[PDB]
């Protein structure tokens, strides 16, 4: 894998730690640029606990490197994403994912 | 979007200062963020137009343009040689912020519809004086040359002293000092020579423009008396101007027009000379920098300067007339301009097709904010967007610029309108009539009939419609608020007509004729162009052949034609790192695809361009050539230069058929067809071409995921124009294998029904949004600049066609 | 003007003498406005003045106008119509009934004075009777 | 790639000063120009 490219800076100090619940806002696109998911469309931040294998590996590592209040683009390869199986009907097999993730808070 | 490296990279945030520099000599565009260089540049882009600063935004922004001077103090010093943008404001304009190509605006009583804007061209800043070098002065004009040279300076010095200029050592405007305010024979050599040459040039342009002038008096020549100027008009050095007094010389209207032309020519000659010397325009004068506020072509000059120049030239003409010469203005030679196509120029606004009325008595109003070319009336739902309103039978309209009724042509009717006049349009579908009123009074035809049109067939119904020419403004009131109508009560209410939108809970949706060329399938009934789908034979692949139906006959339409295929080929997401019977392994493992274009004998190859276009191509250029293709290079490098990448971006990748015409064959109509093949490697981004089996030198490189449509631009010169051949070559797949997933591994050429020929149409109907972004622009101050603000969000549900990326 | 037009419509010597006068004197009715019963100045002036007459009647009085036109078609006299309206004023239109009446009456009330008047049955019957007679005879004139 | 795609998008508009510069042979216009834009307020996600 996952490459993190900053879009807007965070505080630069507070980074997620294992067991903390990251509350984020994200928009997901395929490599060719087709949007397939967005928490802003549902108008509700997405919460996930680090280290519980709740999200894909790319998300785990990228949000781990991210800092509180930071906006960043995560480029996640197939192996760190749904891989060969993909997500039937949503994500094609062997698809690289691009996410625009904002780390709203830690709790 | 191409990432560019800068210190502290971040999306534009509050307190950010973006500095943009444009160097038209390279050409290049460079950026700086908070004073730090942005490691990336645009360059080698088209220069056929005028560039302007621009900011694009969605709702939720507040920014300020800093243009230097009193229009926003720069936070960082401009790079050496670059000029503040505020200096580019034209003499007859006042700096302010405006939208770009708006078809709609707000106004005191509601939305105003706006026609096309008249835009300047980069060639409008090139002074083009009339050529006067070969005009040898006849003896009389040659004699008067010197007298004019002195008298012009006399008049100019008189004006100078009257306005304040007094003699001094240097050009000190602060102390009102002029060093050249002396006797002409003692004037400094350079200025004296320039004055002499200009004085001769006046007679020379007089002759060149077409005037017939010669001696007709000598007694008057010796009779002209000079004005005695007093000590007040005396110079500081004692110089006294000597403008000859000729109060007996009258003038004529054609002579005033010729005076205007002479002033224009003189100013343009001066501007050309200064440009040659190296001067340029600037809203603020800078003599050391050779920047002048008047160094612009006469047409763009300020009114006061025009008046001064015209006064001087009129005085010169008067002096010649007093001398007695017979200055005879040339005859007027009519000419046409038609800057663009009239059928596609005026913007047409109509009600949505679902509002068509098939019965009843309906009324609406149209206020003409301007008084130029505007038409208003009723249209059928199937109104075309590229036809002038009322040129065909699909609209009954009234044009109030001169007073005419338009339906299948023009006829005199009514009277011309003035600014603010309201045209009331009524349609009675019980009597099958249409009525027009102006400020409440029914407009009448020459015969005296009170109905503009009669015996109207209802058909599919009628819709309110209007057309605004360039620079025109109208206000369409469909009567949703009956109280807003200004003349309904005076005429129509008692007659029983009903406002068009009287009982609608929402404003009536409107559509406008958008002038953005778009590719649409060739109509099956097109009067000029026919496309034939030819099946593949044993020795021929599938083909799509274009033929000109009306070639070589009266009414034949011969113009540039832009054709593409309906489906694109898409390059792979990732590029590879670094007999005549196909070999199965090669043909099933290849990523190269091929398609040919046959130009039939009699179709000039010099009038054909073959290649590809991207989804973004929208140029309906009637004088197309490969030099008009949009192109730009994006160059990214390090903080210390050292270019990393230089990507070329364009929307048209084509070869010119003229590149494959042998010099021996040049100038002669060949009897052999020219076959141009195009190869694209979808795994490497490389595009190559062949001509009659011979490889050409033209090659292109595109980025991954690029979409390319096969395309052909041609100016027909024969009944058989071109033929898309969707064949293959040895070990190279056909276009169907790239276009269709199910055929990805099928080497047999195919042309399924979806694949068809589309042509570029200049105009198309487009729905106007019901709501528009509220943007506020204002001058924040002399130091803050010009503030743009947009706070209220506005969204739409967009329907996206994947293959067209639209 | 409506009374004069009504006399013209009723009497038959009136129309004939108008035709003879226009034919003989070669009067240019088209020039006057700026031979044909359409160009007859008697009906043209009434048509030009008709909007003023209609402006007196409120939108609600349209049904009463229709009933009065029906009577005048039945060849009732002016007093007969004036009594018909006097005794079936209750057949006056109601705004709630039609949406068109809503905005028509909105404009009518917006016009000053028009809302102040029209509260008198005598005024209502007089207006409806006069306008209905004029409209009836206009219908007869336009019909061949 | 086959079915039509839908989505909610923001309206975007452009604003310019009436400043027009260009290059042409014999033109009276200067070739190098410079301007700045200062950003005061930006709501990154006013909408979705
Ligand atoms: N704005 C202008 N429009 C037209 N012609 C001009 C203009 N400026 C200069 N010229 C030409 O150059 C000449 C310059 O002015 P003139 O010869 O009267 O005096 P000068 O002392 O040389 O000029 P200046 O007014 O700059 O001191 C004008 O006579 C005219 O021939």
């Amino acid at each position: 894998g996952v490459q993190v490219e900053t879009i807007s800076p965070g505080d630069g100090r507070t980074f997620p730690k294992r067991g903390q619940t990251c509350v984020v806002h994200y928009t997901g696109m395929l490599e060719d640029g087709k949007k397939f998911d967005s928490s802003r469309d549902r108008n509700k931040p997405f919460k996930f606990t680090l280290g519980k294998q709740e999200v894909i590996r790319g998300w785990e590592e990228g949000v781990a490197q991210m800092s509180v209040g930071q906006r960043a683009k995560l480029i996640i390869s197939s192996d760190y994403a749904y891989g060969a199986t993909g997500h039937p009907g949503i994500i094609p097999p062997h698809a690289t994912l691009v996410f625009d993730v904002e780390l709203l808070k830690l709790e | 979007a191409r990432p560019v490296t800068s210190p502290g990279q971040h999306l534009l945030a509050p307190e950010d200062v973006v500095s943009c520099c444009l160097d038209l000599s390279v050409p290049s565009i460079s950026f700086r963020i908070n004073g730090c260089p942005v490691q990336g540049v645009f360059e080698s882009f088209n220069l056929d137009g005028l560039f302007f600063p621009v900011v694009s935004f969605s709702a939720g922004i507040k920014v300020r343009f800093l243009l230097g001077g009193r229009h926003g103090e720069f936070k960082f010093l401009p790079p050496p040689g670059y000029a503040p943008c505020h200096e580019a404001v034209l003499p007859r304009e006042r700096l302010h912020l405006q939208p770009i190509k708006e078809y709609r605006r707000e106004g005191p009583r509601g939305p105003h519809l706006v026609g096309p804007s008249r835009c300047l061209s980069h060639l409008d800043f090139v002074p083009c004086p009339v050529d006067t070098i070969q005009i040898v002065l006849p003896p009389h004009l040659e004699r008067i040359r010197e007298k004019l040279a002195e008298n012009i300076h006399e008049l100019w010095a008189l004006t100078r002293i009257e306005q304040g200029w007094t003699y001094g050592p240097v050009r000190d405007d602060n102390k009102r000092l002029h060093p050249c305010l002396v006797n002409f024979h003692s004037l400094p050599e350079p200025e004296r020579n320039y004055n002499l040459q200009m004085s001769g040039e006046t007679l020379k342009t007089l002759l060149a423009l077409g005037c017939h002038v010669g001696m007709a008096d000598e007694k008057a020549e010796d009779n002209l008396k000079k004005t005695k100027l007093p000590k007040t008009y005396m110079m500081s050095n004692g110089y006294k101007p000597a403008p000859l007094d000729l109060s007996h010389v009258r003038l004529t209207p054609a002579q005033t027009t010729l005076v205007d032309r002479l002033a224009e020519n003189g100013h343009n000659v001066w501007a050309r000379d200064r440009v040659a010397q190296g001067w340029s325009y600037s809203a603020v004068q800078d003599i050391p920098a050779r920047r002048n506020p008047r160094l612009v072509p006469y047409r763009l000059l300020d009114e006061a300067t025009k008046r001064s120049n015209r006064d001087s030239l009129c005085q010169a003409v008067r002096t010649l007339l007093g001398y007695g010469y017979n200055i005879e203005p040339p005859d007027q030679e009519p000419s046409q301009v038609d800057s663009q196509s009239r059928g596609d120029r005026a913007r047409i606004f109509r009600a949505e097709k679902s509002y068509a009325v098939q019965s009843g008595r309906w009324y609406f109003e149209f206020e003409a904010v301007t008084t130029g070319e505007m038409r208003v009336g009723w249209a059928r739902p199937e109104l075309r967007p590229d036809v002038e309103l009322g040129a065909d039978d699909l609209a009954y309209v009234f044009n109030g610029h001169r007073g005419q009724r338009w339906h299948l042509g023009s006829e005199p009717f009514g009277r011309p309108w003035q600014s603010g006049d309201v045209v009331g349009c009524m349609i009675d579908l019980t009597e099958n009539t249409i009525i027009f009123t102006l400020n409440g009074e029914v407009l009448m035809s020459d015969s005296g009939s009170e109905t503009a049109f009669r015996d109207i067939e209802i058909g599919d119904g009628f819709l309110p419609v209007c057309s605004l020419g360039p620079g025109q403004v109208g206000h369409l009131n469909l009567g949703q608020d009956v109280s807003s109508l200004r003349f309904f009560a005076i005429c129509g209410l008692q007659e029983g007509f009903e406002p068009f939108a009287i009982n609608m809970q929402r404003p009536v949706t409107t559509w406008f004729s958008k002038s953005l060329p778009q590719f649409e399938p060739v109509p099956l009934e097109h009067p000029h162009y026919e496309v034939a789908r030819m099946d593949g034979t044993v020795d021929t692949p599938p083909c799509l052949r274009l033929t000109h139906r009306t070639w070589g006959s009266q009414n034949s339409l011969v113009e540039m034609l832009f054709l593409r295929l309906s489906l694109p080929v898409q390059f792979h997401q990732h590029f590879r790192c670094t007999d005549n019977r196909d070999d199965p392994e090669i043909i099933l493992n290849t990523t190269t695809y091929y398609y040919s274009v046959r130009v039939f004998a009699g179709q000039e190859p010099s009038c054909v361009w073959v290649g590809w276009v991207t989804p973004d191509y929208h140029q309906h250029d009637m004088s197309f050539d490969l030099s008009k293709v949009r192109a730009v290079t994006v160059t990214m490098g390090d903080e210390q230069g050292n270019v990393h990448s230089s990507l070329k971006c364009s929307n048209c990748y084509m070869v010119w058929g003229g590149d494959f015409v042998s010099p021996g064959q040049q100038g002669r109509i060949s009897h052999t067809d020219l076959v141009i093949g195009c190869l694209v490697d979808l795994a490497t981004g490389l595009m190559t071409f062949t001509a009659n089996g011979k490889e050409s030198n033209t090659f292109f490189q595109v980025e991954p995921n690029t979409k390319l449509f096969p395309a052909v631009f041609v100016l027909p010169t024969h009944q058989n124009v071109v033929q898309f051949e969707l064949g293959k070559q040895k070990n190279i797949m056909p276009l169907s294998a790239a276009m269709f997933l199910s055929e990805r591994k099928n080497p047999a050429p195919q042309c399924p029904p979806r694949l068809e020929v589309q042509m570029l149409m200049p105009v198309s109907w487009s729905r106007m949004p019901n709501h528009f972004l509220q943007v506020d622009t204002r001058r924040a101050g002399e130091r803050l600049g010009w503030a743009v603000q947009c706070q209220e969000p506005l969204m739409m549900m967009a329907l996206h066609i994947p293959e067209e990326n639209r | 003007v409506g009374e004069i037009f009504i006399y013209w419509s009723k009497s038959h010597n009136f129309k004939r003498e108008e035709q003879n006068f226009v034919v003989q004197n070669e009067i240019n009715n088209m020039s006057f406005l700026t031979y044909s019963v359409q160009t007859s100045l008697i009906v043209a002036t009434l048509k030009k003045m008709l909007p003023i007459g209609l402006n007196m009647c409120a939108p609600t009085d349209q049904d009463l106008i229709v009933l009065a036109k029906a009577r005048y078609a039945l060849k009732d006299t002016d007093e007969e119509v004036r009594e018909f309206l006097q005794n079936n004023l209750n057949l006056q239109g109601k705004v709630e009934g039609s949406p068109s009446l809503r905005w028509q009456m909105a404009l009518y009330r917006g016009v000053p004075g028009r809302e102040e008047d029209a509260d008198d049955p005598e005024k209502i019957v007089r207006r409806v009777q006069e306008v209905s007679a004029v409209l009836y005879h206009l219908d007869q004139t336009e019909h061949p | 790639e086959l079915l039509l795609q839908t989505n909610l998008i923001n309206y975007v508009t452009s604003i310019r000063p009436n400043i027009f510069v260009g290059r042409a042979e014999g033109s009276t216009q200067y070739g190098k120009w410079y301007f700045e834009v200062m950003v005061d307020e930006v709501a990154p996600f006013l909408t979705a």
